[PDB]
């Protein structure tokens, strides 16, 4: 299976309430297995996983050194980019961080990501090959040319193809029963008229662990090109969907709800 | 195949006169009578007048003698009641019927749909139209709500149809109330289904033809 | 920018009036990231309600599940309340079993 | 195990 | 002048029952005496003339006899569609016809709670100065519901009318509306308003609300 390493930190300014938020979190897959809130007690990386809790005092001194140099730098982003747009001091602003790397089956790198946003909007990205970057308008270009000048893709690149790539290996390692796990969706259909001559079919797949999946439905022999929600988590570490269909009442039969998940050895 | 069409039927002050009119058609007006029936709102039948035309033979209620004049057109085949000196009394839905040319049917066999006469010191004024937007916090039971809200009319028959009458599963369209204003306002609402909120237009037509008032309004779902 | 959020509200296990579950409010899609939700039962503030660490989709919008245990029953009427600045005034979403 | 590669900007 | 009197003004049967309306003349009438059914709001239909005779094309479980005095309809198997007011007419040729005041056939069926929706007034009609809250109360037997308005959880007199709609001529329910109309003013003066409905369908009474956000 395709697996994947991630961290996400948002930083939001607070003009007025002191110093800005900062949240980290930590995901293998659709694990997460680490945290930080500058608004917590601890002022630590919090674990948030059971297969993390073995790792010693030394990895978790480093990550809340590492965490808390991002947001020390995001506290300085957050009043740069302010400069570059000529924004109010006044006004609350966002910025946004995901990096991390992806693992094939065979467990060899596969990709690498670090992307940036200010407000909700691209600002800067690693490209692809992972020497370069995306520069999204005219304040990133600035950015750009100070990062090339400091080394900085260089140097997330042997992060991203080394260090990102050993340690998804040693997580998925440590939390095999948990990581290496795929609950296949348990899946019920609800029927409720709605109408004289309608009535909804409502298909429901829950219990699943990865979010990765699909639900399409067919009439007779082709897909029915209906209603379909986000893919939610259920908040024990497996997931939940639902996709509906009004179909005309006494005709309910010659529907049928199709799962595709990693999970079931072929669609239900 | 006989066929009675009533018109004529309208507003007119207290002390006016109306002249309501019978279309027959698939029979001669010559050869039958022609009653009038009318109906005062959530009243009983009650009759009005009866011609033979061949012999201009003419017979009336009490309530109505020397007040209403029943005549006949043969060259129309029309069959009329003239209305005078009308009282607040004389509102009702008026029937056209005829004797049945059976002779073996001893009975008023063919009725028309009938004309609403309002008796009222005049008042004429078309309805506003307000949507009942479907409520965008649950009240679902997988099917939404939602109507239009026709409000201070006067003088009587208001039409609502839903997408010019294509939608009628589900509709309701309630009897008008009399308010304390004197005026009148009545609810159509349909049941649909809430996952057809966000594909399927809803337009309710309001037809007011006593005030030369249509009004076809949008209803969505507000936000 | 401005992103108006999605709210799902729903059990994590099939809802069984007397069994104890876990009553869930999950809001997704929004920017920017302050929000205020609040559990509901019979219209009322459930105080002790606990949510995720906030992280966010490919598209940048934001994400939170907030969750509380809860044991339903036929007439108890459970909501969710979401504040946010693309919110001209407060949202209320109603718990139905089959949603 | 995050990255120590952060520069500002 | 000959006055009929429809025995029982109004009545209620279920399906498959036997239903029997009698009107009674004021002088002999021989049996000069026709009946019609009558569907609200529509031109009335000729069912038995001649006390006894079925007009051609009308249902068979329709009959009329007559009991000295007395003359009798009866359907012998009450459909949902035969929901109407039925009516007897002495019918003279040569002078004037005179009508029973007529019987109301309401449908008896299986105890049904309604739905029920609240809708707030709507922007357009606020600027108008006059805001009407409505509450529905959809498909529901049988006609006896209860409907009050709470406006901030004190219960409302008088400024509410509500209107029931006909049987339905399938499925036998009602449905009905409670409008509460308020000034624009007196309605911004409060948050919460609520109907609240208790009938036999109902457990325990029912109340749908909001709050004048949303």
């Amino acid at each position: 299976g395709s697996h994947s390493m991630r961290y996400f930190f948002t930083s939001v300014s607070r003009p007025g309430r002191g110093e800005p938020r900062f949240i980290a979190v930590g995901y293998v897959d659709d694990t997460q297995f680490v945290r930080f809130d500058s608004d917590a007690a601890s002022q630590r990386m919090e674990p948030r996983a059971p297969w993390i809790e073995q790792e010693g005092p030394e990895y978790w001194d480093g990550e809340t050194r590492k965490v808390k140099a991002h947001s020390q730098t995001h506290r300085v982003d957050l009043g740069t980019l302010r400069g570059y747009y000529n924004q109010s001091e006044a006004g609350s602003h966002t910025v946004q961080r995901m990096y991390g790397c992806d693992v094939g089956s065979d467990w060899r790198f596969l990709r690498g990501y670090h992307q940036y946003a200010y407000d909700g909007k691209d600002y800067i990205a690693l490209k692809e090959d992972l020497r370069s970057w995306t520069a999204a308008d005219m304040a990133a270009q600035t950015t750009k040319h100070k990062w090339e000048a400091a080394h900085v893709a260089e140097q997330l690149r042997a992060y991203l193809e080394g260090t990102c790539v050993e340690w998804l290996r040693r997580y998925l390692e440590n939390g095999k029963e948990t990581l290496q796990r795929t609950d296949a969706p348990k899946t019920h259909m609800t029927h409720h008229a709605v109408s004289d001559h309608e009535a909804t079919l409502r298909c429901w797949a829950l219990s699943f662990y990865p979010a990765e999946i699909t639900l399409t439905w067919q009439r007779d022999g082709e897909d029915q090109t209906t209603e379909l929600v986000e893919t939610r988590p259920a908040g024990d570490g497996t997931f939940q969907k639902w996709a509906a269909v009004v179909v005309p009442s006494g005709q309910e039969q010659r529907y049928t709800c199709h799962v595709q998940h990693e999970g079931l050895p072929k669609p239900l | 195949e006989v066929q009675l069409v009533e018109s004529g039927g309208g507003l007119v002050q207290p002390g006016g006169s109306l002249r309501l009119s019978c279309a027959a058609s698939g029979f001669n007006v010559y050869a039958s009578g022609m009653h009038w029936v009318r109906q005062a709102p959530g009243k009983g039948l009650e009759w009005v007048a009866k011609i033979y035309p061949d012999s201009d033979y003419t017979y009336y209620a009490d309530s109505v003698k020397g007040r209403f004049t029943i005549s006949a057109d043969t060259s129309k085949n029309t069959a009329y009641l003239q209305m005078n000196s009308l009282r607040a009394e004389d509102t009702a839905v008026y029937y056209c019927s005829r004797d049945s040319s059976f002779y073996y049917v001893y009975a008023m066999d063919y009725w028309g749909q009938g004309t609403l006469v309002t008796v009222s010191s005049a008042s004429t004024k078309g309805p506003s139209v307000f949507p009942l937007a479907p409520s965008s916090k649950s009240t679902s039971g997988g099917t939404a709500a939602l109507g239009c809200l026709v409000k201070d009319y006067f003088p009587e028959p208001v039409t609502v149809s839903w997408n010019s009458g294509a939608l009628t599963s589900g509709v309701h369209t309630f009897p008008a109330v009399l308010q304390s204003s004197g005026l009148y306002s009545l609810s159509s609402v349909v049941t649909v289904p809430s996952s057809s909120l966000g594909t399927q237009t809803y337009i309710c037509n309001v037809n007011h033809k006593p005030s030369n008032t249509k009004v076809d309004k949008k209803v969505e779902p507000k936000s | 920018i401005q992103r108006t959020p999605k709210i799902q509200v729903y059990s994590r296990h099939p809802a069984e009036n007397g069994k104890s579950n876990f009553l869930n409010c999950y809001v997704s899609g929004f920017h920017p990231s302050d929000i205020e939700v609040d559990l509901l039962k019979n219209g009322e503030r459930i105080e002790k309600v606990e949510h995720s660490d906030l992280s966010f989709s490919k598209d940048w919008s934001f994400y939170l599940l907030y969750y509380t245990e809860f044991t339903p029953t036929e007439k108890d009427e459970y909501a969710c309340r979401v504040n946010h600045v693309t919110l001209s005034q407060p949202k209320i979403v109603k718990w139905d079993r089959d949603m | 195990h995050m990255t120590e590669v952060v520069r500002h900007c | 002048d000959i006055q009929m009197t429809q025995s029982p003004s109004s009545l209620s049967a279920s399906v498959g029952d036997r239903v029997t309306i009698t009107c009674r003349a004021s002088q002999d009438v021989n049996t000069a005496v026709a009946w019609y059914q009558q569907k609200p709001g529509k031109a009335p239909k000729l069912l038995i003339y001649s006390a006894y005779f079925l007009y051609s094309g009308v249902p068979s479980r329709f009959s009329g006899s007559r009991s000295g005095t007395d003359f009798t309809l009866t359907i012998s198997s009450l459909q949902p569609e035969d929901f109407a007011t039925y009516y007897c007419q002495q019918y003279s040729r040569y002078s004037p016809v005179t009508f029973g005041q007529g019987t109301k056939v309401e449908i008896k069926r299986t105890v049904a709670a309604p739905s029920v929706f609240i809708f707030p007034p709507s922007d357009e009609q606020l600027k108008s100065g006059t805001a009407s809250v409505v509450c529905l109360l959809n498909n529901f037997y049988p006609r006896e519901a209860k409907v009050q308005w709470k406006v901030d959880n004190a219960l409302q007199s008088g400024n509410s009318q509500e209107s029931v709609t006909e049987q339905d001529s399938k499925d036998s329910t009602y449905s009905l509306s409670s409008t509460l109309t308020l000034s624009k003013a007196d309605y911004e003066k409060h948050k919460v308003y609520a109907c609240e409905v208790t009938h036999q369908g109902l457990s325990s009474p029912v109340t749908k609300s909001f709050n004048r956000g949303e």
